[PDB]
C-alpha cells in the first residue's frame, strides 16, 4: 500500500522496494586515502550515441569541497543535488564558513526521512557516496540510503553487485594509501564488478579531492584515465 | 536628459543625450538612454535611471514572451497598457517618464507615460529635465508628413537645443529610426569642435609607499 | 501517487514511456556547426493548416524544442519552458544556457511524479540549440532524467530507427550533409514514403538564430 | 463493471452516469407545474405526501419561493438540497443589485443558477444537487417565460412544463388547450381539474400566480379564489 | 550607558564590562550584574545596551549556539560564531529595534584567539581592541598606547588598571566596579575587581 | 546617511584592471574603530566586486551575492563571466527596492581567449552605469571623479596603472575625513593578481 | 479641463476641451478628455488625470464582460454607472456618464467625488472650469431643444469656460448621442474674441 | 475486468488516457453536429438546433455562443459542460482586455482555453469537460481564423471542419466541397463570400444530414470583413439560402 | 471616505396621531456652493418605515443599498404579516453598522434618522415594491430613531438632525403637543423650516415632505 502504512514484520514497503531499486543501478566506489578521498563510477551505456567526452551523470559536485557519487534513479538524483547545493550554501550564508559533511548528510538524510514518514508520497529511490574534506576531522566518506540511516565508511560499493565488490576492499585496502596507489586500488574493484578484466575507458569515471590547502577537487578526462588503465595492466591488483 | 520624440510619414524617430548625473556632478559622458524593446519598437525614458532598468528589461522580455506565444510582431498599445497596471500600484514608488513607439499594424504611434499613471498618444513630445527646451524648437519647425531626413535634422536640432540651453544635459546625441524594415542606432553630432584638449600626466614609476606586496599567481 | 513496485521500478513511468513509443517520430542530430531536428508530420487531411499545428517551437532566439508525445501536453510544458527562459533572462542579461534550461524542465517533469494525485508527462522532449560551449541536443524522459545525446530518435519504433544513425553517422558532419542523413532516417526508415513537404525541420543554422525551414526550402533537399 | 460510483468517472459508452440517477430521484418526489397565460404565469405544486403525516398545517408546507417581487422559483426533488440553491439565488440577486442598482433580469439569473448547480457536478468530493428548479417571470411589455433547470445544467426556456412523479402524464393535458391566450382566472380552475385525474379531495396543492394585473408582482395563493374549485366537471 | 572594553592578545583574550544595572536616569537597580553570556565552546559573548533587549538577545544567541553545539558533537568555530550573531542582529533590524552592542570573543585551534566587535547595526569586524557605549570615547585611545606585540596575559590586567582608573576620573558616571573575563589557555576565570 | 564612510575606485588599463578601497570602518561618522575592513571581495577568479557604504549591507550583500554566485557557479563547469554577473546585481538591488540596502557596488573583471576590462557602476536602487573607462562609487565620489579625470590615460601598462590608481586614491583619501587610513589596491592581469596595501595618511 | 453635458429632447450631447495641463505646462496637448464605452454611452472624466485612466480601463473591462452576459446586442445604461460608483469603496475624480437607453429614451447623470445620485439630470457639468459657467448654463438652457440649438449652446459654453481659465483647451470635442447613435465627434477649433 | 480507467490521471499499460477517450465519446453521443468553414476573408459556423439527447421554445435552444463581439464560437456535447465552458471563455477573453489592452486574438483564445483544460487533466481535481467547439473570428491581420478544440488539449485550426457525432463520415464530403471551390472556377472576390462560402457550407450540411434541413432548425453566423460582429443570420435569409440548392 | 465633500441639510421627524411626518429640502451642497438642487434624501426603506439623511450624501449609498437589500431578503420570507422587519430592528441594525465602522477609523459621516410604525394591527400583508381614511395610533407604535456618526442611538418623540438641531429643535421642543392633527404638523414644520432659510448657509426650498400613515408611504412637494 502507501508508505504511511507499516507491515506485520515491522519493515516497510516503499522504502524496502527503493532499497532494491538501487540494486538494479550502476555501481559506484568510495575510497579514503591518505591524501584525499576518491570516487568511482559506471556510465550505463544505452547506446554509443551519447557524448561520452564532456559529461557523466554518476558523480556530481555539491560544493567546492564536498562531492558525491550518486547511484540509483538518475531522475530523482537531480533533486537532492539541487537540494544539497542549497544546504551547502545556506550554511555559508548563515555561518560564513564551509559546511562539514557530517552536518550535511544529517541535513540531507532528513529530507529523505521526511518523505518516508508523511505526505503519502513515494520515497527517493537514490543512495549516494558523499565525501569531502573538513578542518574538524579531515577527509570523510559517508553513505546514505533511501531510509536515511547514514553511516561513515572507508570504502563502499553500492549499486549493482555490491557484496562482491565490497569484499575486494576488505583485503586489498590498506590504512595507508597514496593517491596513485588508491586510484589503482579503486580501479580494479570498478572493473571486476562488471565481470570484466579491463575497463573499455569509454566507461567508468573517477574523481578525487586531495586538499592541497585549497581543495583542488579535480575530475578526470577520458585521456587521464588511460595512464591509470595502463598501470593496471603491469601491476594487476587482482580479484582475489 | 532631454529626450525628444516625433513621428515622420512612415517611422518614428527618437533621440536623447548620453549624460547621466547625480545633481551636482556628471555621472558619465556616455550612457545610452535609448533602449531595445523589440525589433519594431524602441523605448527611451527619463526620471530616475534606476527604476527605468526594471521597467525596460521587464517590458522587453514580457513583450518577447508574448511575441513567441503568437506569431505576429508585438503592437505598441499592448506594452503601454501593461506598465500602468504596475505603475498605479507603485504611484509613489515607481516614478518614470517614458516615451516609446514604433511601427505595427496601425500607424507609427508614440505614447508618453507619466509617473502617476497617465498616458496618451502624442505625435511629438519631449521628456526629461530640459524637455521644455526640446519642445520649444520642436513646435516651431514641426511639419506634417516629413521625410526621414526631414525628421533627422529636426530631432538633432531638438536635442542640440536642449544641450546648450540646459544644465542637466550634455555629451553626445544619439537617435534611432524605427522603420518597419529594421532599426538604426546612429550617433551623429558628437560635438567634435574641441574647444580645448586635455593633457594627461602619466606619473613616473618610483614607488607609491607600499608596505605589503602579497602577489599571487593563480591561473 | 505513482508509487513503486516490488521489482524496483515505477509502473506509471513505464506506462508513460509506452505512449512516446507510439507517437510520431522525432529525430535530432548534432553536427560540428549546428544542430538539426526533424519530425514526421502525419498529415491526416488537407483541412489542418500546417502553419497552426507544429512540432518545432522556440524557447528563445537560440533554443529549439521538439515534441514526441501527448499533443495536449505540447503547450503546458512550453509555457513553463518559455517562462524559465525569461526568468533567467531577467536576472542574467545574457542568453539562457541549454544545460541551465534543461535542468529546470527536468525538475518540472520530476515534480509531476512524486506529487500525490498527479499524472506524469506523456511526452519526450528534444531541446537543441547554439550555446557558448558549442552545440547541444538533450532529450528529456518522462521519468525526469535527461541525456546529453549526439544523435537520437524518440518516436515510434526507435529500436531500429536508431540503427540507421549507429552506422550512418560520423563525428564531423556538416549541417547541410546531415540533412540528407536525417531524411533517410525518416523516409527510408518506415512508412511515410510520400514525403512531400510533410516533414518539419529546424536547424541551428551555424550560430545564427533558430530557423524553421519552410516547405519549399525542404523541397530542395527532398529531391534526393 | 461498476463505473457509476463517483461523479468524475465517465462511462465507456460515453454517457455520464451517477448524474442520470438524479433524474430517477426527482421522478419519485412530488410534482410542480407552471404554464404561460396571456395575463400572467400561473404556477402549481402538488405535495402527494398525505398518506403518512396528516398532522402538518394546511398552508405550511409551501414550495413556492421568490427571489424578489417578480421571479418565482419551485422545487422538485430533495427539499433540503433546494434550500441551498435559493440561498445562492437570492444572494445572486442581491449581489447584482449592489453592482447594478436594478432588478436582476431573467436571462442572466438562470444562466448563473445553472452554473451553480453544474459546478457541484464537476467535483470529485462534493455530491451533486438533487433538485430540479423552475424559474419563471412575467414582463409587463413582453410576455412571460419559464426556464427549467434540471441537474447537470441544461437551462431551457419553456411555455408550460411539469416535473415530478407524473411528468409523462400532465404533459399530454397541457397540449390540449392553447394556454397561450386564455386567462389566469380560468386556468386555475382547469389546473385543479387535472390533479383530480391523476388523489383525493384535499387542499394540499398550494400555488400562486405572478400576474393578474395585480401590479405584476408575485402574489399569494388567495384562498378565496382557490375555494370555488370545480370538483365535478 | 555602559562600557565594554575588549582587547585581543596573541595567546589570550580579555573582556571588560561595567557591573552596573541602570534602570532609569536616576537609580541603579543592582550592582554586580550579569552581562556576559558564557558559551561552552570557549566563547564569551558580551552584550551592551538596554537591559531588556540586552537579556533576550543574550539568551536567543546562547541557546541557539548550544543547540548547534549538540546537533553535532563539535563546538562552533569562533569565526563562524561571530558571523552568526551578526546575521541575527541584521535579521532583527528591519522588524524590531534591538538596540544592543556586542563584543564576540572566543578561541579555536584553527586560528588562535579571536575577538569581534559589532554595533547597533550589523558592523561585524575582527579587531584587536575597541569598546562600546559612551565609555568608549575615553578608553579606545589608552589601549593604543599600551598595545605592544606579544603581550603577556598578566600585562593586560595592568592595562585595564590603567584604563579603569581613567574611567573613574574623567567619565560622567564614574564606574567603580568592573568584571573581567580572561580567556587564558582554555580557562575562563572571572577576576572582577573594583576601582 | 553619511555614516561609516568609504570609497571604491575601479580603473581599466590596457588588458588589466585594478580596484582600490579604504579600510577605515567608522563606528559613528567621526570615529575610527577598525583599520582592517577590506571593501573588495573575490567573487570569482575573474570577477571582483567592490562594496561601499554602510557595513550592515556590505557584509550582508556580500553573503547574498556569494550564495547566489556559488549556487550558480556549480551548475556549470565553467566560471561566471562578468556580463551575467553585472546584470545580477541590478536585479538583487531592485528586488530589494523599498529595502534599506545602502550600498554602492563596483563590479570589475574580465569579460572574456581574449580579455576585456569591463568596469561597471551602480546606485542604491540599481542603475547599471556601464563604463569602459574608470569607475568610482562611495561617499567620496565627488573627490574622485575630478581626481580620476585629469589623471587617466586610455591604455596603460600593468605597473603603470598601479601608479595612477595609487595617486588617485592617496590624494582623495587625504582630502576626505571619514574615508580614513588604508588602501588595499588590487591590480590584476589574466595570469597574476597583485594585492598591495599602500601607506596612506594615518589621520 | 471643463466638461459639459446637455440633454436633448430625444438624445444627449457631451463636450470637453483637450488641455490636461501638468503644472503650468501642457504635456499632452490635444488629448481625449472624453472616452468611448459602447455604441450607446460615453464617459468624459476630469479632475485628477492620474487615477483617471485606470477607472476608464476598469469600466471598459466591466462593460464588455457585462454586455456579453445578456446577449449580443443589449447592454443596459444605469447598471453600468452604479458599478462605477461601487469602484469608490481614494481616487479623486469627477465623472460624467451619458447615453441612450433601451428603457428610457436618453439618460445623462454625473458621478461626483464619491456618490452617483444625480439621476434624471438635465445640464450636468463638471471640471475645473465648470465653476465659471454654472450660471450661464442655467439661463440659456430651456426644457426641450433641437440638435442645432444645443450644439450652438455648448459651443459658447466651452468657449466661455476657456476664455477665462488657465486650463483652457485647444481643439474642443463635441460628442452626440441619439437613438440611431450618430455619435459624430464634431471637433471645433475656433476660440473667443 | 477491473481495468485501468477508474481515475483520470492514471495511465494504462499501453499508455492511453481512457478518461479522456471516454469524454470524446460523450460528444459523439450527443448526436448534434455542426459545420465550420473559413473561405476568403470570412468564416461561418452552422448550428443544428437540437435538444441534447412539445412546448420548448426553439428560439432559445442553440449551439452558438458569442464569446465577445468579435470572437464567436459554437458548442456541442453535454449541455451542462458546454455552458460552463463559455463562461470560462467569456471571463477569459474579457480578462485579456483588462490585462493587455488589445482585443484577444482568435488563436490565442483557443490556446488559453486548452491551457486550463490540460490542468484539469494532470490533476484529479475535477471531471473532464465533455464538450467541443469551433472558435471563429478574424484577427488584426484582416484574415479569418477558425479553431477546433477537443475535450483534450488541441489547437488544430481548419479551413473547413465538422464537429459533432459525424466526424467519421464528413471528411470525405468536406474535402470534395472544399475542392468544389478551390481547384474549380475561383474567379475573383467580389465581397460576395456569403453567396460563395455559406452557400457552399449549407450544402455541406445537407450532404451530412439526410433530412430536408428546415430553416427553422438551423442558424448560422458570419464574422466576415465589413461586418465584424458574429451576427446570427436572420430566419428569412436562411430560408432564402435553402432554395439556392436548385 | 475622508471629509464631507458633498454634504446635506437637516431633516425633521415629528410624530402625531395619524402617523410620522418627515421633511427635507432637495439641496445637495458641494461644500461652499449649491451644486445639486434636486436630489432626494428621504428614502423609502419599507412599506411602513423610511429613513432620512444629513452629512455626506456620498456615504449614504453605502448605507442605502445595505439597507434596501435587507428589505427584499425579509420580504422573500414573509410567511406571516408579523415577520416584517419592525423599525426597532432597522434602527438597531443601522447602529451596528456604524459601531463596526467606529472600531476602524472610517466612520461614514451621516446622522441617519429612522422613523416608522412599530406595529402590525393594520393589514398590509401584500407588498407592491415597484410602483382610504387614516387611523389613530397609541403613540407607542410609532418608532422614530436617531443614529449619530459616532454610533449614538436612541429613540424619542421628535428628532431633528444636522444643523437644524440648534434651530429646529428649539422651536419644536416647546411647541410640540400630543396627538397633533395633520394640518397642525405641516404648519409646525412650515413655520420651522422658514427659520432654517435665513440662517443656514446650506439649505433651500423644495421641502420634500413624506408622511408614513397606516395605509402607505406618501410623497408631497411644497415650496413655502
Amino acid at each position: 500500500s502507501r508508505t504511511t502504512t507499516f507491515s506485520p514484520e515491522g519493515r516497510l514497503y516503499q522504502v524496502e522496494y527503493a532499497l532494491e531499486a538501487i540494486n538494479n543501478a550502476s555501481i559506484t566506489i568510495g575510497l579514503i586515502t591518505k591524501d584525499g578521498v576518491i570516487l568511482g563510477a559506471d556510465k550505463v551505456f544505452i547506446s554509443k550515441l551519447i557524448d561520452k567526452a564532456n559529461n557523466y551523470e554518476k558523480i556530481y559536485k555539491i560544493d567546492k569541497h564536498i562531492f558525491c557519487g550518486v547511484a540509483g534513479l538518475n531522475a530523482d538524483a537531480n533533486i537532492l543535488i539541487n537540494q544539497s547545493r542549497l544546504y551547502a550554501q545556506r550554511y555559508l550564508y548563515n555561518y560564513n564558513e564551509v559546511q562539514p559533511v557530517s552536518q550535511l548528510v544529517v541535513q540531507i538524510c532528513d529530507i529523505k526521512q521526511s518523505y518516508t514518514q508523511y505526505g503519502g508520497l513515494r520515497p527517493y529511490g537514490v543512495s549516494f557516496l558523499i565525501g569531502g574534506y573538513d578542518t574538524k576531522d579531515g577527509y570523510q566518506l559517508y553513505h546514505t540510503d533511501p531510509s536515511g540511516n547514514y553511516s561513515g565508511w572507508f570504502a563502499t560499493a553500492i549499486g549493482t553487485n555490491n557484496l562482491t565488490a565490497s569484499s575486494v576492499l576488505k583485503q586489498e585496502w590498506k590504512n595507508d594509501m597514496t593517491l596513485e596507489e588508491g586510484l589503482l586500488l579503486a580501479l580494479k574493484t570498478l572493473a571486476k564488478s562488471t565481470d570484466t578484466e579491463i575497463p573499455k575507458s569509454e566507461k567508468i569515471e573517477l574523481a578525487y579531492l586531495t586538499n592541497k590547502d585549497g581543495e583542488v577537487y579535480q575530475k578526470y578526462l577520458t585521456e587521464k584515465e588511460i595512464e591509470e588503465l595502463i598501470k593496471l595492466y603491469t601491476q594487476k591488483y587482482i580479484k582475489e | 536628459t532631454t529626450i525628444c520624440g516625433l513621428v515622420c510619414q512612415n517611422a518614428v524617430i527618437l533621440g536623447a543625450d548620453t549624460r547621466a548625473t547625480e545633481g551636482p556632478i556628471v555621472a558619465d559622458k556616455n550612457c545610452s538612454k535609448l533602449h531595445y524593446i523589440s525589433k519594431n519598437i524602441w523605448c527611451a525614458g527619463a526620471g530616475v535611471a534606476g527604476d527605468l532598468e526594471h521597467t525596460t528589461l521587464w517590458l522587453q522580455h514580457n513583450v518577447e514572451l508574448h511575441r513567441l506565444n503568437t506569431n505576429t510582431q508585438p503592437r505598441v498599445s499592448m506594452c503601454v497598457s501593461r506598465l500602468t497596471q504596475e505603475l498605479f500600484k507603485y504611484q509613489g514608488y515607481k516614478v518614470c517618464a517614458i516615451v516609446l513607439g514604433g511601427v505595427d499594424v496601425n500607424g507609427p504611434q508614440l505614447y508618453g507615460i507619466h509617473p502617476h499613471g497617465s498616458s496618451c498618444l502624442l505625435p511629438f513630445t519631449a521628456l526629461g529635465s530640459g524637455s521644455l527646451n526640446a519642445m520649444a524648437v520642436l513646435e516651431a519647425k514641426y511639419r506634417d508628413n516629413m521625410t526621414i531626413e526631414e525628421g533627422k535634422n529636426l530631432v538633432c536640432e531638438a536635442i542640440c537645443a536642449g544641450i546648450f540651453n540646459d544644465l542637466g544635459s550634455g555629451g553626445n546625441v544619439d537617435i534611432c529610426v524605427i522603420t518597419k524594415d529594421s532599426y538604426q542606432h546612429i550617433r551623429p553630432y558628437k560635438e567634435p569642435n574641441m574647444r580645448l584638449y586635455h593633457l594627461p600626466h602619466p606619473t613616473i614609476y618610483p614607488k607609491g609607499t607600499t608596505p605589503i606586496l602579497s602577489e599571487k599567481i593563480e591561473y | 501517487l505513482t508509487t513503486f513496485s516490488p521489482t524496483g521500478k515505477l509502473v506509471q513511468i513505464e506506462y508513460a514511456l509506452n505512449r512516446v513509443s507510439s507517437s510520431s517520430p522525432a529525430l535530432g542530430i548534432r553536427a560540428k556547426n549546428g544542430v538539426i531536428i526533424a519530425t514526421e508530420k502525419k498529415s491526416p487531411n488537407e483541412l489542418i493548416e500546417e502553419n497552426s499545428i507544429f512540432k518545432i517551437q522556440q524557447i528563445s532566439e537560440h533554443i529549439g524544442i521538439v515534441y514526441a508525445g501527448m499533443p495536449g501536453d505540447f503547450r503546458v510544458l512550453l509555457k513553463r519552458a518559455r517562462k524559465e527562459a525569461i526568468r533567467y533572462s531577467l536576472q542574467y542579461g545574457s542568453e539562457i544556457l541549454v544545460k541551465e534550461l534543461v535542468k529546470i524542465i527536468a525538475s518540472i517533469v520530476q515534480e509531476f511524479t512524486q506529487t500525490g494525485g498527479v499524472r506524469p508527462f506523456g511526452l519526450s522532449l528534444l531541446i537543441c540549440g547554439v550555446d557558448v560551449y558549442g552545440y547541444h541536443l538533450y532529450q528529456i524522459d518522462p521519468s525526469g532524467c535527461y541525456f546529453n545525446w549526439m544523435a537520437t530518435c524518440v518516436g515510434k519504433d526507435y529500436q531500429n530507427n536508431m540503427s540507421f544513425l549507429e552506422k550512418r553517422y560520423n563525428k564531423d558532419i556538416e549541417i547541410e550533409d546531415a540533412i540528407h542523413t536525417a531524411i533517410l532516417t525518416l523516409k527510408e526508415s518506415y512508412e511515410g514514403v510520400l514525403n512531400e513537404k510533410n516533414i518539419e525541420i529546424g536547424v541551428a543554422y551555424d550560430n545564427k538564430p533558430f530557423k524553421i525551414l519552410t516547405q519549399n526550402e525542404i523541397k530542395d533537399y527532398l529531391i534526393e | 463493471a461498476g463505473y457509476d460510483l463517483s461523479v468524475s468517472t465517465f462511462s465507456p459508452d460515453g454517457r455520464l452516469y451517477q448524474v442520470e440517477y438524479i433524474y430517477k430521484s426527482i421522478n419519485n418526489n412530488n410534482t410542480a407545474l407552471c404554464l404561460e397565460c396571456k395575463d400572467g404565469i400561473i404556477c402549481c405544486c402538488i405535495n402527494s405526501n398525505m398518506d403518512k403525516n396528516k398532522m402538518i398545517k394546511k398552508n405550511s408546507y409551501n414550495r413556492i419561493y421568490h427571489v424578489n417581487n417578480n421571479i418565482i422559483i419551485t422545487y422538485s426533488g430533495f427539499d433540503g438540497d433546494a434550500r441551498n440553491i435559493i440561498d445562492r439565488a437570492r444572494s445572486e440577486a442581491n449581489t447584482y443589485y449592489y453592482n447594478f442598482h436594478t432588478n436582476i433580469p431573467l436571462h442572466i439569473l438562470v444562466n448563473r443558477i445553472s452554473l451553480y448547480i453544474h459546478a457541484y457536478t464537476l467535483y470529485w468530493h462534493m455530491r451533486p444537487f438533487a433538485a430540479s428548479i423552475i424559474i419563471s417571470s412575467f414582463n409587463e411589455k413582453d410576455k412571460g417565460d419559464i426556464y427549467c433547470i434540471e441537474p447537470n445544467g441544461a437551462c431551457y426556456k419553456y411555455s408550460g412544463i411539469v416535473i415530478g412523479k407524473n411528468k409523462e402524464m400532465f404533459k399530454t393535458e397541457i397540449e390540449k388547450k392553447d394556454y397561450k391566450d386564455i386567462n389566469v382566472r380560468d386556468a386555475i380552475e382547469d389546473i385543479y381539474k387535472f390533479i383530480l385525474t391523476s388523489n383525493n379531495l384535499q387542499n394540499l396543492v398550494n400555488f400562486s400566480w405572478i400576474c393578474k394585473e395585480s401590479s405584476y408582482e408575485f402574489q399569494n395563493i388567495h384562498e378565496e379564489i382557490l375555494t370555488p374549485a370545480l370538483n365535478k366537471a | 550607558m555602559d562600557t565594554l572594553i575588549g582587547l585581543r592578545g596573541n595567546n589570550f583574550v580579555v573582556l571588560a564590562a561595567d557591573t552596573y544595572s541602570i534602570n532609569s536616569i536616576i537609580k541603579l537597580k543592582n550592582d554586580d550584574n550579569t552581562k556576559f553570556y558564557d558559551i561552552h565552546g570557549n566563547k564569551c559573548l558580551l552584550l551592551g545596551g538596554s537591559i531588556g533587549d540586552r537579556l533576550q538577545f543574550g539568551e536567543f544567541i546562547r541557546k541557539n549556539v548550544h543547540l548547534y553545539q549538540y546537533q553535532n558533537n563539535t563546538d562552533m568555530f569562533v569565526k563562524s560564531f561571530a558571523f552568526f550573531t551578526r546575521k541575527n542582529l541584521a535579521y532583527y533590524l528591519r522588524r524590531n529595534p534591538f538596540e544592543v552592542n556586542c563584543l564576540i570573543a572566543g578561541y579555536d585551534k584553527k586560528d588562535g584567539y579571536q575577538l569581534y566587535w559589532c554595533d547597533y547595526l550589523s558592523n561585524m569586524d575582527s579587531v584587536n581592541k575597541g569598546a562600546h557605549g559612551y565609555g568608549a570615547y575615553l578608553v579606545s585611545a589608552i589601549l593604543d598606547k599600551y598595545y605592544h606585540e606579544n603581550l603577556t596575559v598578566d600585562e593586560a590586567l595592568d592595562i585595564f588598571k590603567l584604563c579603569f582608573e581613567e574611567l573613574k576620573k574623567r567619565f560622567l558616571l564614574t564606574q567603580i566596579n568592573y568584571e573581567l573575563r580572561i580567556m587564558y589557555d582554555n580557562k575562563v576565570e572571572t577576576q572582577y575587581v573594583t576601582v | 546617511y553619511n555614516y561609516n564612510g568609504g570609497c571604491v575606485l575601479g580603473m581599466s588599463g590596457s588588458n588589466c584592471v585594478a580596484i582600490a578601497c579604504d579600510l577605515r570602518l567608522g563606528a559613528n561618522t567621526f570615529t575610527t574603530v577598525s583599520t582592517k575592513f577590506s571593501k573588495i571581495f573575490k567573487m570569482n577568479n575573474n570577477v571582483y566586486v567592490g562594496l561601499s557604504g554602510l557595513a550592515t549591507d556590505i557584509q550582508t550583500l556580500y553573503e547574498i551575492l556569494r550564495y547566489r554566485v556559488n549556487l550558480y557557479e556549480v551548475r556549470q563547469d565553467a566560471e561566471m563571466d562578468v556580463e551575467c554577473f553585472a546584470n545580477m546585481l541590478s536585479s538583487i538591488l531592485y528586488s530589494n527596492r523599498f529595502s534599506p540596502y545602502f550600498v554602492n557596488p563596483i563590479v570589475v573583471g574580465f569579460k572574456l581567449v581574449n580579455y576585456e576590462p569591463y568596469l561597471t557602476a551602480y546606485d542604491l536602487i540599481g542603475a547599471k552605469c556601464e563604463t569602459r573607462d574608470f569607475v568610482v562609487n562611495g561617499v567620496t565620489s565627488e573627490q574622485l571623479f575630478g581626481m580620476c579625470e585629469s589623471l587617466y590615460v586610455k591604455d596603460q601598462d600593468e605597473n603603470g596603472l598601479f601608479e595612477t590608481i595609487s595617486q588617485c586614491l592617496l590624494s582623495a583619501l587625504d582630502r576626505d575625513c571619514i574615508s580614513g587610513w588604508g588602501a588595499e589596491v588590487l591590480v590584476l592581469t589574466p595570469e597574476k593578481i597583485i594585492k598591495k596595501k599602500l601607506k596612506a595618511r594615518m589621520d | 479641463t471643463t466638461i459639459i453635458g446637455i440633454i436633448y429632447d430625444n438624445g444627449v450631447m457631451l463636450a470637453c476641451d483637450s488641455r490636461t495641463s501638468s503644472g503650468t505646462f501642457i504635456s499632452n496637448k490635444c488629448s481625449r478628455k472624453i472616452n468611448r464605452i459602447n455604441e450607446n454611452l460615453y464617459v468624459c472624466r476630469s479632475g485628477a488625470s492620474a487615477h483617471s485612466q485606470k477607472i476608464i480601463e476598469i469600466i471598459k473591462h466591466y462593460c464588455v464582460s457585462m454586455k456579453n452576459e445578456n446577449r449580443k446586442k443589449g447592454r443596459f445604461h444605469e447598471g453600468e454607472t452604479i458599478y462605477d460608483e461601487t469602484t469608490y469603496d481614494f481616487l479623486s475624480c469627477a465623472l460624467i456618464f451619458g447615453g441612450y437607453d433601451k428603457i428610457k429614451k436618453q439618460q445623462l447623470y454625473a458621478v461626483n467625488l464619491n456618490g452617483s445620485i444625480i439621476e434624471k439630470h438635465d445640464f450636468a457639468v463638471s471640471g475645473s472650469g465648470s465653476i465659471y459657467i454654472q450660471s450661464y448654463l442655467q439661463d440659456k438652457y430651456k426644457k426641450f431643444m433641437t440638435k442645432k440649438e444645443c450644439f450652438n449652446l455648448i459651443l459658447n459654453c466651452v468657449k466661455y469656460a476657456m476664455h477665462n481659465d488657465n486650463s483652457s483647451g485647444g481643439l474642443i470635442r463635441i460628442v452626440n448621442i441619439t437613438k440611431s447613435f450618430v455619435e459624430e465627434f464634431t471637433v471645433v477649433n475656433t476660440q473667443m474674441n | 475486468q477491473s481495468m485501468y480507467d477508474r481515475h483520470l490521471t492514471i495511465f494504462s499499460p499501453d499508455g492511453n488516457l481512457y478518461q479522456i477517450e471516454y469524454a470524446i465519446k460523450a460528444v459523439k453521443n450527443t448526436n448534434i453536429t455542426s459545420v465550420g468553414v473559413k473561405g476568403e476573408n470570412c468564416a461561418v459556423i452552422i448550428s443544428q438546433k437540437k435538444m441534447a439527447t412539445k412546448l420548448l421554445d426553439y428560439n432559445n435552444i442553440t449551439n452558438i455562443y458569442n464569446i465577445t463581439d468579435e470572437i464567436g464560437c459554437s458548442m456541442v456535447g453535454m449541455p451542462g459542460d458546454c455552458l460552463s465552458m463559455v463562461y470560462k471563455a467569456r471571463s477569459e477573453a474579457s480578462e485579456f482586455l483588462y490585462s493587455n489592452g488589445y482585443n484577444v486574438n482568435a488563436e490565442t483564445l483557443c490556446r488559453n482555453i486548452c491551457d486550463k483544460i490540460q490542468v484539469y487533466t494532470q490533476h484529479a481535481y475535477m471531471r473532464l469537460h465533455a464538450c467541443s467547439g469551433m472558435i471563429i473570428g478574424i484577427d488584426e491581420n484582416n484574415k479569418p481564423e477558425l479553431f477546433k478544440f477537443d475535450p483534450s488539449g488541441f489547437c488544430a485550426g481548419y479551413r473547413a471542419c465538422v464537429i459533432g457525432n459525424k466526424e467519421q463520415e464528413s471528411i470525405s464530403v468536406l474535402e470534395r466541397l472544399l475542392e468544389k471551390r478551390k481547384k474549380k472556377i475561383q474567379q475573383e472576390t467580389i465581397d460576395e463570400d456569403i453567396r460563395n462560402t455559406t452557400i457552399l457550407a449549407i450544402e455541406a450540411l445537407q450532404t451530412i444530414l439526410a433530412f430536408d434541413l428546415k430553416a427553422s432548425e438551423i442558424e448560422v453566423a458570419i464574422v466576415s470583413t465589413k461586418n465584424r460582429n458574429f451576427t446570427q443570420i436572420s430566419e428569412k435569409e436562411i430560408d432564402n439560402y435553402l432554395t439556392y440548392i436548385a | 471616505t475622508l471629509g464631507p465633500v458633498v454634504t446635506g441639510t437637516s431633516v425633521i421627524a415629528i410624530k402625531y396621531k395619524h402617523g410620522i411626518m418627515i421633511a427635507a429640502d432637495r439641496k445637495a451642497s458641494y461644500g461652499s456652493y449649491a451644486k445639486f438642487q434636486n436630489v432626494e434624501r428621504i428614502f423609502k426603506i419599507n412599506n411602513k418605515t423610511v429613513m432620512g439623511f444629513s452629512g455626506e450624501l456620498a456615504d449614504a449609498q453605502y448605507l442605502h443599498e445595505l439597507l434596501t437589500r435587507k428589505n427584499i431578503n425579509n420580504l422573500s420570507e414573509k410567511k406571516r404579516k408579523e415577520d416584517m422587519y419592525t423599525p426597532q430592528h432597522y434602527h438597531s441594525y443601522v447602529s451596528r453598522v456604524f459601531y463596526v465602522r467606529k472600531n476602524r477609523i472610517d466612520p461614514l459621516f451621516n446622522n441617519i434618522i429612522i422613523a416608522g410604525i412599530n406595529s402590525q394591527k393594520y393589514d398590509n400583508n401584500d407588498d407592491n415594491v415597484l410602483l382610504e381614511e387614516y387611523k389613530e395610533i397609541h403613540k407607542d407604535d410609532l418608532y422614530i430613531g436617531f443614529v449619530d456618526m459616532h454610533g449614538t442611538n436612541f429613540c424619542d418623540d421628535y428628532i431633528t438632525t444636522g444643523y437644524a438641531r440648534y434651530f429646529a429643535l428649539t422651536l419644536l421642543r416647546d411647541h410640540y403637543k400630543d396627538n397633533m392633527t395633520e394640518e397642525e404638523a405641516r404648519i409646525l414644520i412650515n413655520e420651522c423650516l422658514r427659520i432654517l432659510y435665513f440662517r443656514d448657509a446650506t439649505s433651500s426650498n423644495f421641502i420634500q415632505i413624506v408622511k408614513v400613515t397606516s395605509k402607505g408611504v406618501e410623497y408631497e412637494e411644497p415650496y413655502i
